RNA sequence: UAGCUAGUAGGUGGGGUAACGGCUCACCUAGGCGACGAUCCCUAGCUGGUCUGAGAGGAUGACCAGCCACACUGGAACUGA
RNA sequence: CCCGCAGAAGAAGCACCGGCUAACUCCGUGCCAGCAGCCGCGGUAAUACGGAGGGUGCAAGCGUUAAUCGGAAUUACUGGGCGUAAAGCGCACGCAGGCGGUUUGUUAAGUCAGAUGUGAAAUCCCCGGGCUCAACCUGGGAACUGCAUCUGAUACUGGCAA
RNA sequence: GUAAACGAUGUCGACUUGGAGGUUGUGCGCGUGGCUUCCGGAGCUAACGCGUUAAGUCGACCGCCUGGGGAGUA
């Protein structure tokens, strides 16, 4: 239910940065994130319209860490939701509560925040949360010796900080104010790719 | 002009000597704002026949009267055994279209369709029937126009 | 108004009894195409006034035998 | 033999347009007349005409746009073999709004949107675009 | 076809029975030769399958160990290249053996994991 | 599978039932059903629904709920609202 | 359900990698052994057999078989065909049946409109609510495309009359 | 009671550019009917071709098809 493997094979076999690595030192210095994986890594053949469209939903899937049938779950629910199907489908992996621990700096990694793994004052142990507009997330008081969470505040001080979003320092705590529209996030992913593959 | 190649197929004629393989080429042009055009080429080599497509598909393209990247309302497209239905969808829906019938309706600049192509699926002529449908769709212009009507009387 | 169903007499020969076929006409639950469905009801007819071509009003009533369940009513057209 | 005189009338009217006619004739009927009046308000004709009275032709004048003949289909719909009516919320939609069906109500012969204004159902005759 | 006639007229494993495996017992044991264009021993055995039918059924990969009287587990699945073989016997199931020495696909092959 | 039916179809009267009724019996009439498929043969519990499908359909009726039927097999009543 | 203890400790597999189809090399074998859903692969340099290394897909599951619908517009009502691909009876007359030129009147069966009754609850769907989340449970709605009755409309179809 | 019984093309009706013939009526070189043959336009068709005697554009009704075999067999 977990994928406990190395992690910077997925940002080599997808071709980008997946944002998988804490960022102790440069994601050139520790991999070839030109080439793909293995024996045959040099080699990049001509893929399929099948194999686009693919790789582009294992790209989606590979940053958070969620298998196939929790993916195709979401797809389900975006494809329900009123509006926009891939658009609806990106603000539900945005809503995850897993995204927030690590994105407000808590996790290094979002393997190390979910190892780590409170919402309107009520504790949530539940990486797939769905948090919603107005609602206040925030750290316990209990494990804030841990220098785990120290370092990873300090690796999320050196990124672009969310704009949608409102992390503290000390208590450590933020708003999900509004749900992110698709301008929001990265004009990188082409998640109709995602809706035609599962319409497929 | 975004191009896309469709199909390329290994062809033969004999003669005295044994069997001359060459290629062809089907291939696709657009602007991604109704306007499109298919190409056609044939080669010894690969890439020259797709080279000769991509000639052809650019000075053979028609105008296509879009609505915010999908269709004005649905349309039937026919060549040969090829049949294809076209229909105008919301927004996110994506093409929901074969491969031959996606590929004229991506570069065309149609974003939104839902497509089912009926009878033969040749591409050769799944493409010949999709830009026929698409050239025959009315505008709620031109049908004002030649009813002698405003549009929204229309 | 109270329920009653219009058809042609098509046997007048028991005695105080007609047979009835009700005509309807209905759309073909597959194909659309409206057909002809024809009911024929055991009907009471004391008098036997009615004769076989006569188009007869009827109501339903209670058993009068095993298979009438339906009084004669009116004759609306002699044949 | 001749068992349903409005698919005639469609044909002449199609067959008209693809031979570039200016008009076509035909016997008049009620209904006809009727179906020729909304082609006309619509602006799929140009005019209409009856003439006699034993035995009445109307006459259909036909129009052209760009070349292009303007009645690009025309097509029945309900026929003698298969009789199709519809009630006011499933009257059909040709070419998405920009086309007509006719449609014969018990307040006379109108068009799909007529119809739907009007909260009428009824008899769907032709298809017209 | 028109509407009044469609008014008047409206529009490969049988032995299994439409479960998923049937047992049985081999009644006769043996190679056959497949059609064109191949050639091989290709091992095979009649089954007497518990419903009563009885059928040819194919003995997949390398060496078997199915006498007459060995009772087996067939499945569906037919050879393509030996016309009339409809079934496949399930390697590791009942008195059928698992292939020897397998290390890939072994869940295919009734082999336990080394 | 093209003909089927003699309490068979209807009537009158007696009886019977909680109750209408060939429900039953006597007498009278000769009806009644059937190509809009009677009769005969084969298969089957029915439905809400379920699966699939863009829909129209197709397949299906396990679990849950409504209805029916059965209680070793065949038959019978008694008691009792 | 909460708190405390100890220590990465007690916990990863299955299928696949010739095309269709995401993933390729070496070694063994030499039309053999074997593979195979379909096309096919194997007769000495096999990405197709068997092992290995690497890789792809799923993951406490993964494969296989069985079974239904889909794709299949391949029974076509929506939505197909019949000169030569399968398909026009050898030809006609004709009962039942289907269909029916044109005008007026009438009727209101079809058709259409409105109203009323019914269409169990659950299920599906929508907006909410509750279990940390989810599944699951649940409030209200929508839906149940139907059926019946009553009151109207009368163009079209049917009946009747001329 | 069957044939490659063939136009391998069901019957009836309406509509839609032309050209050249044959045959058989009829009105004043010029019309107007019936039947028939060849070529070809749009359109249609997988193509071949069909093309006012449609395989074009429509309507009514019927007959028939549903992979090759097994079999027009039991
Ligand atoms: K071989
Ligand atoms: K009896
Ligand atoms: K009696
Ligand atoms: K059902
Ligand atoms: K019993
Ligand atoms: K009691
Ligand atoms: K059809
Ligand atoms: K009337
Ligand atoms: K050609
Ligand atoms: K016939
Ligand atoms: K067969
Ligand atoms: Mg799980
Ligand atoms: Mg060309
Ligand atoms: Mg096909
Ligand atoms: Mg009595
Ligand atoms: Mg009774
Ligand atoms: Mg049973
Ligand atoms: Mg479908
Ligand atoms: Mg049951
Ligand atoms: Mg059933
Ligand atoms: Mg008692
Ligand atoms: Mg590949
Ligand atoms: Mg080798
Ligand atoms: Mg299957
Ligand atoms: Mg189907
Ligand atoms: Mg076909
Ligand atoms: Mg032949
Ligand atoms: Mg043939
Ligand atoms: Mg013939
Ligand atoms: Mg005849
Ligand atoms: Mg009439
Ligand atoms: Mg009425
Ligand atoms: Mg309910
Ligand atoms: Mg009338
Ligand atoms: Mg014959
Ligand atoms: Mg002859
Ligand atoms: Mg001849
Ligand atoms: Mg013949
Ligand atoms: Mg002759
Ligand atoms: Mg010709
Ligand atoms: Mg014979």
């Amino acid at each position: 239910a977990r994928y406990l493997g190395p992690k910077l094979k997925l940002s080599r076999r997808e071709g980008t940065d997946l944002f998988l690595k804490s960022g102790v030192r440069a994601i050139d210095t520790k991999c070839k994130i030109e080439q793909a994986p293995g024996q045959h890594g040099a080699r990049k053949p001509r893929l399929s319209d099948y194999g686009v469209q693919l790789r582009e939903k294992q790209k989606v899937r590979r940053i958070y860490g969620v298998l196939e049938r929790q993916f195709r779950n979401y797809y389900k629910e975006a494809a329900r939701l009123k509006g926009n199907t891939g658009e609806n489908l990106l603000a539900l992996l945005e809503g995850r509560l897993d995204n927030v621990v690590y994105r407000m700096g808590f996790g290094a990694t979002r393997a190390e925040a979910r190892q780590l793994v409170m919402v309107n004052g009520r504790v949530v142990n539940i990486a797939s949360y769905q948090v919603s507009p107005n609602d206040v997330v925030s750290i316990r008081e209990k494990a804030k010796k841990q220098s785990r969470v120290k370092a990873a505040l300090e690796l999320a001080e050196q990124r672009e900080k969310p704009t949608w979003l409102e992390v503290d320092a000390g208590k450590m705590e933020g708003t999900f104010k509004r749900k992110p529209e698709r301008s929001d996030l990265s004009a990188d992913i082409n998640e109709h790719l995602i809706v035609e593959l599962y319409s497929k | 002009l975004q191009e896309k190649l469709i199909a390329v197929n290994r062809v033969s004629k004999t003669v005295k000597g044994g069997r001359i393989f060459s290629f062809t080429a089907l291939t696709v042009v657009g602007d991604g704002n109704g306007r499109v055009g298919f190409g056609y080429g044939k080669a010894r080599e690969v890439p020259a026949a797709i080279q000769k497509a991509m000639e052809k598909a650019r000075r053979n393209m028609i105008n296509v009267a879009l609505n915010n990247g999908t269709l004005q309302h649905p349309v039937k497209g026919v060549h040969t055994g090829s049949r294809v239905f076209m229909q105008p969808a919301s927004e996110g829906t994506g093409i929901i279209a074969g491969g031959a019938m996606r590929a004229v309706l991506e570069v065309a600049g149609v974003h939104n369709v839902l497509a089912k192509a009926y009878g033969s699926t040749n591409p050769i002529n799944v493409v010949r029937a999709t830009i026929d449908g698409l050239e025959n769709m009315n505008s709620p212009e031109m049908v004002a126009a030649k009813r002698g009507k405003s549009v929204e009387e229309i | 108004k109270i329920r009653t169903l219009q058809g042609r007499v098509v046997s007048d020969k028991m005695e105080k009894s007609i047979v009835v076929a009700i005509e309807r006409f209905v759309k073909h639950p597959i194909y659309g195409k409206f057909i002809k469905r024809t009911t024929k009801l055991h009907v009471h007819d004391e008098n036997n006034e009615c004769g076989i071509g006569d188009v007869v009003e009827i109501r339903e009533c209670r058993p009068l035998s095993k298979t009438k369940s339906w009084t004669l009513v009116r004759v609306v057209e002699k044949a | 033999s001749m068992q349903d005189p409005i698919a005639d009338m469609l044909t002449r009217i199609r067959n008209g347009q693809a031979a570039n006619k200016a008009a076509v004739t035909m016997p008049s009927s009620k209904l006809k007349v009727a179906i020729a009046n909304v082609l006309k308000e619509e602006g799929f004709i140009e005019d209409f005409k009856v003439e006699g009275d034993t035995k009445p032709e109307l006459e259909l004048t036909l129009k052209y746009f760009q070349g292009k003949a303007v009645v690009e289909s025309i097509q029945r719909v309900s026929r003698p073999g298969l009789r199709i009516y519809k009630r006011k919320d499933e009257l059909p939609k040709v070419m998405a709004g920009l086309g007509i069906a006719v449609v014969s109500t018990s307040k006379g012969v109108m068009t799909d949107r007529a119809a739907r204004q009007a909260g009428l159902g009824g008899e769907i005759i032709c298809y017209v675009a | 076809a028109t509407v009044n006639q469609l008014v008047r007229k409206p529009r490969n494993v049988p032995a299994l029975e439409a479960c998923p495996q049937k047992r049985g017992v081999c009644t006769r044991v043996y190679t056959t030769t497949p059609k064109k264009p191949n050639s091989a021993l290709r091992k095979v055995c009649r089954v007497r399958l518990t419903n009563g039918f009885e059928v040819t059924s194919y003995i997949g990969g390398e060496g078997h160990n199915l006498q007459e009287h060995s009772v087996i587990l067939i499945r569906g699945g037919r050879v393509k290249d030996l016309p009339g073989v409809r079934y496949h016997t399930v390697r590791g199931a009942l008195d059928c053996s698992g292939v020897k020495d397998r290390k890939q696909a072994r869940s295919k092959y009734g082999v336990k994991r080394p």
